[PDB]
């Protein structure tokens, strides 16, 4: 979900920083990076 | 993928393998009639002599 | 560094091949348990005067195959060809040795339809013999590729993964040789 | 007709590869001669007469005609292979352009 | 021998009653009557492995035999005891005659085979295709007794050849041609299946033309 | 010694016939070196082998239909009544040393001759070699194909065996007598009476050894003379135009290549004649009208004729006390195919409207309509050929015989339509694949990850490059475009030496420098010539 | 047992001797001998063009 | 046709009129239907002919309608 | 690639325990003694993970931390050429057709068709292997 629809021949014209299991969510919503880390554990 | 050529080989190998098993219907005896679990000795030449079962195996 | 993608793929596929021989071993062991006391039954008479020298040749082929791997990693394409040609010749002798033993066994009444032991013995060893034949084809194909272009690290990788298959084939035969000719 | 390219196959003399290529062409020609000689000997001395079914000589007669084609076929084929190799390894490579005037 | 008849009925009760019934009258739309078929029909149908059948189609094909030689004789005797019929030839020892059925005049057998047998099969007896789904099988695996019984009994779609239409001497000569032509090696090399132009053309296109074209690309150039 | 003799004879010939300008103009002729241009030589070489083996067979064959009693060595046929044609045919294969080998090679040579013409016809059709000014050249070749089939058909009918006699009885008799108004008059005239008569085999023997081969040789001579004097077409490429031929001269490259190719064709035919049994007439038996066999197929080049008979439905008309059998459909359809094949270039030039001089061949992908039409014709021919073999296919492959007839019947129209659509798209699809290389270069297959995470594939430009990495797109020139980097020399050389031991390094470097220098000027010479013109 | 399924052709009703029928061996299509007579299906097959 | 549809448009015959293929399709189905007039007693083959003829007719009609409405050219 | 090898070792331990327990549980409790067809598969199932797991262990101890094996790795750390990946090839469909031809011959037991399929497979496999190594034509 971090690439265009449809993806190019090599699937990626760029790559975001991968720090968790949801790199696309982190990239599209930078303001939620802090919330996910703090609220991860109940 | 790791092996682009081998990935394409899997598709065609599967497609031609699937067609061979289905091709038992055009035979006069018919396709396989012993079930997908093909229990023994039902799948045997004595109990399954037609070519439909042979095409199913290959 | 870097993991060898071709080596990883070959090793992963080689492990799957072991499950193919698992089915063949199951047929032999299932028939062995139903022998009732005679395994192998008459008139089958296995001889170690021919199996042992042929088995030793196949074992010695692994050493020559490994010698070619060292030459391949060193960049000596000619040294790789010399050791793999010798390995091919001794690997071919295994097929001829196995085929010669098949002729005598058939003439003595041991055939695939003749006995249940003949079925488990021939399919288990014959399918391994097909693997040896397939390995010999791999040796020829790889050797033919060495004269097509310069010796590249990718070319050397193909030599290594071919030896992996040969080592797997030799190891499988040792299990088959011990199970059949010793565990009776 | 204009020959725009014409060079010898072995500009560098005294090379082991050139001698090796000379032997390779000769080996195919020698094989053709040996097979042709075999055809002469097989056609003259091999048992060719028909043998009835169940006879001792039936197997030998069954190989009479197959041996005739094996020796004759391999002889001229080997000569042709050597001739092709000589053209591709010793005859100079040339490119010629001819005006059609059609 | 009462033991042989009882043994044959004992095999019949567990193998053949499903399609032929308990009294050999035949189950309608499942199997015909076995009354009058004789021992020869049962012997051929069991030794060739054709019976017991497993399903209804164009022809039940051949398969490995379900009963051994002793059981075939018992099965044949039980059917023979009900309605009679032709019997398989036997030698002096009482076993099924195999070598004694070979005729000494193959030339007559070849002409008889061409006139009466080479229509459904081919000249060399390789087989042929019948009307719809049915097909004549290969004759290279049938022993002389099986051929004799097939001529006597006339399997599914095969005109019955009686001992009057074809005398035992003629039948013995016919199987002589069939048995001889099966094991005579081809004289011009590989037999190519012995079917005629059909394998010859396929072998030509895949061998001679492949080699000729492959040689041409070696000699010639691309682009 | 030998050098003096060479000049002695050379001056002797020149002083009498002055064959200097003529021979030099024949030893300087340039022929292109494309692999597909050797396809026609296979048919020519096969015909020569047929001439040599055919002459040998005429010294032992007695073409008679008089019944005789066999007294030869073949035990399974002792006493069997047969004609003299079948009597001597067995004598050749059994009573003559090497006769079976010659008989088998001759029959295999005929199959190569028929197959080579079909393959050679495909190249002429798909590459457009039939266009102006070679319309008559196509017509002459088309007659050769028709003559070859009938010559071969009369070939295996000579031994008078039950397999071919059945084929003669159906094809030559029933179709001929089923023709309207003048159908039984031709049959009566050709057979000299009712089937089988007593004159068919001698007449067929004469037509097969003298008349038809004589016409074929005359047509081949005109065909080869026309090709030699009207020049040979060449594929588009570097230095290739429409007013010049690019290749090698006859002496000595083409003469050696043509002579060597003849030797290897003879070896292939010689090996097959001595490794595969063909037409085992002794196993077939003499022809009797009361005897028949399953699988009575003719030879492969005549199977499509028999396949049309099997597939065509039972459509007869009975107008006012007369009868038009199902053979009229096959007879008319057979003539229609020959008429369409011969007159194709004129049809194409009338439809397309292109009536210009053509010397450069067209790639099959560049002409999708003709490629689709040819693929459609090939598919129809293959379906007709396999329909003739339906009974054996039914027996071997476990298919209902009624199914095989109806599969061919429905497939006779459905399959050609499907193949035309696929071939039309495939040919146009190939053009797009070439356009990709022109505007993007050859894909090296190497994937590189950019620092920002972009995945790109390294491309090798085929020409000049613009400001940045991307090249300027080239224009299609009708020539094949490389798509594999190994074909461009990126793979290098393994190293000079034997298969087991390496040559000295100085020798290897000298040889690789010589090879690299040779390819540098070989390509430059073509570019220099191309730029000049 | 199958005699009740026999259909007679006009002008040929009395051409049989009971259960014995005589038919020409020459196929009406092109003249091949059509002698692949199946006894149960009562189908005469011509091996040349599958009639 | 033009370059974008057939890149080698000027290098050879690349256009076939749609009328020939449409009429040929109708004749293809007509030939399938008329073949039901035969000596065969079974009707399994008759239904196969009907299905193939219907499929061909549907394809021809679909192409003609799309061409008429301007969706495809 | 420590985690990659740990996955196969975890499977190796369970497969080894199941094979040993089930063999010893059928030798004294199953009717007829050891279940052979059934045990042999379990024992060699461990070998499948053992071979892959051991090789991954040896590979991991040779190479240092990869960019994909680094908890906090940057995208630019992996910049560079990855390797060779085939752009296009029609050889795989020919190999499948060649293998299917032999299978049909094996199913119908046609010795000629089996031999043709085996020859086709070798020819098709040769093209796949040599596709990216054939040199330029020497003319
Ligand atoms: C059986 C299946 C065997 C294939 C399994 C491959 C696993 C390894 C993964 C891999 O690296 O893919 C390589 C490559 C994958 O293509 P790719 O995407 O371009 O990968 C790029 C690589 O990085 C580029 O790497 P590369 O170009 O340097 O090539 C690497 C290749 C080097 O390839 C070679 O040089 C020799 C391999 C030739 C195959 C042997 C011929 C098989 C015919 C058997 C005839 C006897 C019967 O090494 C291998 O793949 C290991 C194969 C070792 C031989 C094992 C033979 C088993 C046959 C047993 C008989 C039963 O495929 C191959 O080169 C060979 C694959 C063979 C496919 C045919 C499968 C059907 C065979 C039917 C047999 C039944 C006969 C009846
Ligand atoms: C089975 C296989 C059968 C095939 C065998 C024959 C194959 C023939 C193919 C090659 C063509 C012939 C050309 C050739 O090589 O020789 C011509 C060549 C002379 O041609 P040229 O002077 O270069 O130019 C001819 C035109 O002026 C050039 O004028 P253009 O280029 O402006 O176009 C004119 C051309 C335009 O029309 C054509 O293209 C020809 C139409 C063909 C219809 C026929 O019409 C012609 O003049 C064609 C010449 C017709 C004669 C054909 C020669 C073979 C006879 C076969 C024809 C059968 C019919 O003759 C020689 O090679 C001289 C050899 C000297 C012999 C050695 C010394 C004698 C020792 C005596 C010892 C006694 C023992
Ligand atoms: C440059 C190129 C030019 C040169 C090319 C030419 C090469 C030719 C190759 C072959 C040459 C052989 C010469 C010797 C001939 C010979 O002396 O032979 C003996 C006998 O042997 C067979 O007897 C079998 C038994 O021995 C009998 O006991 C048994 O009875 C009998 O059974 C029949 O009879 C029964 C009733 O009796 C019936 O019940 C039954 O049904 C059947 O009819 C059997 O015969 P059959 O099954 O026919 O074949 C069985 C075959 C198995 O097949 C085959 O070889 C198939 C392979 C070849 C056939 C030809 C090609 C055909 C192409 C395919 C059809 C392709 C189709 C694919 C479709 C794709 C596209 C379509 C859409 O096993 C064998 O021989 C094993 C031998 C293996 C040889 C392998 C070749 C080695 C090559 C190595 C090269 C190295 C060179 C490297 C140099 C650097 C029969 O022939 C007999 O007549 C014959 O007499
Ligand atoms: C017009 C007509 C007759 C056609 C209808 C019959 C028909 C449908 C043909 C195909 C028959 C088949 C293949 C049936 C079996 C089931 C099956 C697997 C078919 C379809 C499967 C499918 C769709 C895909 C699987 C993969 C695939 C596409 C490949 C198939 C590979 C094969 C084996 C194809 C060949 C089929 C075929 C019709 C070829 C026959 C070749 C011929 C004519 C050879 C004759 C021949 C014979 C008869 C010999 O005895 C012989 C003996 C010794 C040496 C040589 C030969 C020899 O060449
Ligand atoms: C034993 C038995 C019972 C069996 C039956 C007998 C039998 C079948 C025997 C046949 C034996 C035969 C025919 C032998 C073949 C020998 C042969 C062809 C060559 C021997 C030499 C060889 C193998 C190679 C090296 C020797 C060498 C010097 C090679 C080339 C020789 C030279 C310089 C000239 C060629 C001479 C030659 C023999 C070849 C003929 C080729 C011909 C005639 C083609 C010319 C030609 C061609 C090819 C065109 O393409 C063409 C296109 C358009 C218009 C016209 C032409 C045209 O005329
Ligand atoms: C591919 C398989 C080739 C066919 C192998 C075969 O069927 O051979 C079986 C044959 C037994 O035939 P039999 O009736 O016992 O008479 C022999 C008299 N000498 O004779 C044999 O038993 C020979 C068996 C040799 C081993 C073949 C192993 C094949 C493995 C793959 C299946
Ligand atoms: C078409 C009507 C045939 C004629 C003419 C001949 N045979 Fe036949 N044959 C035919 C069929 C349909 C079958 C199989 C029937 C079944 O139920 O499976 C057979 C079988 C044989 C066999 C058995 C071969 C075997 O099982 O291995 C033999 C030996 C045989 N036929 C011999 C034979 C002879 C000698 C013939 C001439 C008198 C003859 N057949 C003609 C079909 C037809
Ligand atoms: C016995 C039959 C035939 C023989 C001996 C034969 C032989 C040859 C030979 C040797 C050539 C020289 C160039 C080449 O090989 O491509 C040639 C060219 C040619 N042939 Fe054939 N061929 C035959 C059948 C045919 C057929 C069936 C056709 C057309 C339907 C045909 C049409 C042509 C044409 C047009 C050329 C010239 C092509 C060009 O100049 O590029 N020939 N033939
Ligand atoms: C294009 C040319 C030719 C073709 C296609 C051709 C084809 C054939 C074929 C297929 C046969 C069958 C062989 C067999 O069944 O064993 C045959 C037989 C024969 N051919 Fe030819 N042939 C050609 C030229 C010639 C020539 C030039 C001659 C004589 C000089 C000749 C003489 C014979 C004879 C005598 C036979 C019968 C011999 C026998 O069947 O044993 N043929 N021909
Ligand atoms: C029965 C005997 C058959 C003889 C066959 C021909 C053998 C002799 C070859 C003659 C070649 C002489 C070349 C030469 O250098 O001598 C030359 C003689 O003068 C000539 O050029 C005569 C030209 C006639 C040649 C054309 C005839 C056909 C030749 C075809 C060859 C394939 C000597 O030239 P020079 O003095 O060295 O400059
Ligand atoms: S000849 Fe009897 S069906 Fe055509």
């Amino acid at each position: 979900w971090a690439t265009s629809c449809p993806p190019p021949r090599h699937n990626f014209t760029e790559l975001p920083r991968i720090r968790s299991e949801r790199p696309a969510f982190e990239l599209h919503y930078p303001h939620m990076v802090e919330r996910m880390r703090a609220e991860a554990h109940v | 993928v790791a092996f682009p050529r081998l990935n394409a080989l899997s598709f065609w190998l599967f497609l031609f393998g699937a067609l061979i098993a289905i091709a038992g219907f055009i035979t006069p005896g018919g396709a396989a009639d012993f079930g997908w679990t093909a229990y023994s000795p039902l799948t045997d030449a004595i109990h399954s002599p037609g070519a439909g079962g042979d095409l199913w195996i290959m | 560094n870097r993991p060898n993608m071709v080596s990883v793929g070959t090793i992963v596929w080689l492990s799957s091949e072991l499950m193919f021989f698992a089915g063949l071993f199951a047929m032999y062991f299932t028939a062995r348990a139903q022998a009732g006391g005679a395994w192998p039954p008459e008139p089958t008479e296995l001889n170690l005067a021919l199996a042992v020298p042929v088995t030793l040749v196949l074992i010695a082929s692994s050493f020559t195959c490994q010698m070619g791997v060292f030459a391949a990693e060193r960049g000596d394409v000619f040294g790789l060809r010399r050791w793999y040609v010798i390995t091919f010749l001794m690997g071919l002798f295994f097929v001829l040795g196995q085929g010669y033993e098949y002729i005598h066994l058939v003439e003595h009444g041991t055939t695939i339809p003749g006995s249940a032991y003949g079925s488990v013995f021939y399919l288990a060893t014959g399918f391994h013999g097909l693997h040896v034949i397939g390995g010999l084809v791999a040796f020829v194909l790889l050797l033919a590729r060495t004269k097509m272009s310069k010796f590249t690290p990718a070319q050397a990788t193909a030599a290594i993964v071919v030896s992996y298959y040969w080592h797997f084939v030799d190891i499988v035969w040792i299990a088959l040789f011990a199970t059949i000719y010793f565990v009776r | 007709v204009e020959t725009i390219f014409k060079e010898p196959r072995w500009p560098v003399p005294g090379t082991k590869a050139e001698k090796r290529t000379e032997r390779l062409v000769a080996y195919w020609l020698m094989l053709g001669g040996l097979s042709g000689l075999a055809l002469l000997l097989v056609f003259l001395f091999w048992p060719w007469e028909y043998q009835p079914f169940g006879s001792e000589g039936e197997f030998l007669y069954s190989l009479a005609t197959p041996l005739y084609g094996l020796t004759f076929g391999l002889s001229i084929l080997s000569i042709g292979i050597g001739a092709v190799l000589f053209q591709k390894k010793f005859i100079p490579e040339e490119i010629s352009v001819q005006d059609r005037h059609d | 021998q009462s033991a042989l008849l009882r043994t044959g009925k004992q095999l019949f009760e567990t193998s053949c009653v499903s399609c032929h019934g308990a009294n050999l009258q035949g189950v309608p739309d499942r199997g015909p009557s076995l009354i009058g078929t004789g021992e020869a029909a049962v012997y051929f149908q069991v030794s060739t492995g054709r019976m017991p059948a497993m399903r209804g189609e164009a022809q039940a094909p051949s398969k490995p035999p379900h009963f051994d030689e002793s059981q075939i004789d018992a099965l044949g005797a039980y059917v023979q005891a009900n309605g009679g019929g032709p019997t398989v030839p036997r030698d002096d020892h009482g076993a099924v005659a195999q070598e004694s059925l070979i005729g000494g005049d193959v030339a007559r057998g070849g002409d008889l085979f061409r006139l009466n047998c080479a229509s459904c099969h081919n000249f060399t007896g390789k087989g042929g295709a019948l009307s719809s789904g049915k097909y004549a099988p290969d004759l290279g695996d049938a022993n002389p007794a099986q051929i004799y019984t097939a001529m006597l009994t006339g399997p599914q779609n095969m005109p019955k050849f009686s001992d009057r239409q074809l005398t035992p001497d003629e039948k013995r000569d016919i199987v002589a041609y069939v048995r001889e032509s099966a094991e005579t090696p081809s004289y011009g090399g590989y037999g190519l299946g012995g079917f005629g132009p059909a394998p010859e053309g396929m072998a030509m296109w895949i061998i001679g033309m492949v080699a000729a074209i492959g040689v041409a690309m070696w000699i010639g150039s691309r682009a | 010694d030998f050098a003096k003799l060479a000049a002695a004879q050379g001056d002797a010939i020149d002083s009498r016939y002055h064959p200097s300008a003529a021979v030099r103009r024949q030893l300087n002729k340039v022929f292109p070196t494309h692999w597909s241009f050797l396809l026609g030589e296979i048919a020519l070489y096969s015909f020569i082998i047929l001439l040599l083996t055919g002459v040998w067979l005429t010294l032992f064959f007695d073409p008679s239909m008089a019944h005789v009693t066999y007294d030869g060595v073949y035990q399974p046929l002792r006493g069997v009544q047969m004609s003299r044609a079948y009597e001597t045919a067995l004598d050749i294969s059994f009573e003559v040393r090497g006769g079976l080998f010659v008989r088998q090679v001759h029959h295999w040579a005929a199959l190569m001759f028929a197959a080579s013409i079909m393959v050679h016809l495909a190249r002429i059709f798909f590459t457009g070699a039939f266009r102006r000014p070679r319309e008559a050249n196509w017509v002459i070749g088309s007659l050769l194909l028709i003559l070859a089939m009938f010559e071969g058909f009369f070939g295996y009918s000579l031994p008078d065996d039950l397999l071919s006699g059945t084929g003669i009885r159906a094809a030559l008799s029933g179709i001929t007598m089923g023709i309207p108004v003048i159908g039984t008059w031709m049959h009566w005239a050709l057979f000299g009476g009712d089937f089988p008569g007593e004159i068919l085999i001698p007449r067929l023997y004469a037509l097969h050894i003298l008349l038809i081969p004589g016409i074929i040789l005359a047509l081949i001579g005109a065909h080869l003379a026309l090709v030699w004097f009207q020049k040979h077409t060449q594929f588009p490429g570097p230095g290739r135009t429409e007013t010049n031929v690019v290749g090698v001269r006859v002496m000595p490259v083409f003469a050696v290549k043509s002579g060597a190719f003849f030797a290897m064709i003879t070896g292939v035919l010689g090996l097959m004649g001595g490794l595969l049994t063909i037409n085992p007439i002794w196993n077939l038996g003499p022809y009797k009208p009361s005897q028949v066999s399953a699988g009575s197929q003719p030879d492969f080049y005549m199977m499509w004729t028999d396949g049309l008979i099997r597939l065509w439905p039972a459509w007869e008309f009975y107008p006012f006390g007369h009868t038009i059998p199902q053979g009229v459909w096959v007879a008319v359809g057979m003539g229609l195919v020959f008429a369409l094949l011969i007159a194709y270039p004129f049809i194409e030039k009338k439809v397309t409207g292109d009536d210009a001089h053509h010397n450069l061949l067209q790639r099959p992908r560049d002409v999708p309509v003709r490629t689709a039409i040819g693929s459609m014709a090939i598919a129809l021919y293959l379906l007709l050929t396999f329909a003739c073999m339906n009974d054996i296919i039914a027996l071997k492959f476990h298919i209902s015989l009624n199914a095989t007839t109806w599969i061919g019947r429905i497939g006779m129209v459905v399959l050609p339509a499907i193949v035309y659509f696929v071939a039309y798209r495939w040919a146009i699809s190939l053009q797009r694949s070439d356009r990709e290389v022109l505007e993007h270069g050859v894909e090296t297959g190497i994937i590189k990850r950019l620092p920002h995470g972009a995945y790109v594939e390294l491309h090798q430009p085929l020409g000049p490059v613009d400001e940045h990495g991307h090249p300027i797109p080239l224009e299609y020139a009708g020539a094949p475009l490389p798509k594999r980097m190994n074909k461009l020399g990126s793979g290098g050389a393994p190293g000079t030496g034997s298969f087991l031991f390496p040559d000295p390094a100085v020798e290897h470097e000298a040889l690789t420098e010589a090879a690299h220098a040779s390819e540098h000027k070989s390509l430059t010479a073509l570019k220099e010539h191309q730029d000049r013109i | 047992a199958d005699m009740h399924r026999v259909i007679k052709r006009k002008g040929q009703e009395s051409f049989n001797f009971g259960e014995l029928f005589a038919y020409t061996k020459v196929c009406s299509h092109l003249g091949c001998p059509s002698s692949l007579y199946e006894q149960q299906t009562y189908r005469i097959l011509c091996p040349c063009h599958q009639s | 046709v033009d370059v974008e549809d057939v890149p080698s448009a000027e290098w050879g015959w690349s256009h076939m009129p749609i009328g020939v293929m449409h009429i040929g399709g109708l004749l293809s189905a007509a030939f399938l239907l008329v073949m039901m007039r035969g000596n065969h007693v079974g009707h399994v083959e008759d239904w196969f002919l009907i299905g193939f003829a219907a499929v061909i007719v549907a394809l021809v009609g679909r192409n003609w309608w799309l061409r008429r409405r301007g969706w495809i050219r | 690639m420590h985690i990659e090898a740990r996955l196969f070792e975890i499977l190796t331990a369970f497969f080894a325990l199941a094979a040993v327990v089930y063999a010893v549980l059928t030798a004294m409790f199953a009717t007829g003694g050891v279940e052979w067809a059934g045990t042999t598969a379990l024992v060699l199932t461990t070998g499948l993970t053992l071979i892959t797991g051991t090789f991954f262990r040896f590979v991991a101890r040779r190479l240092d931390t990869r960019p994909e094996d680094y908890e906090d790795a940057e995208i630019s750390d992996g910049a560079g050429e990855l390797g060779f990946f085939a752009p296009h090839s029609w050889w795989p469909i020919l190999i499948s057709l060649s293998f299917s031809t032999a299978a049909v011959g094996a199913a119908l037991w046609l010795p000629w068709l089996i031999a043709a399929g085996v020859a086709f497979v070798i020819t098709s496999v040769c093209g796949l292997v040599f596709e990216y190594y054939w040199g330029p034509e020497k003319h």
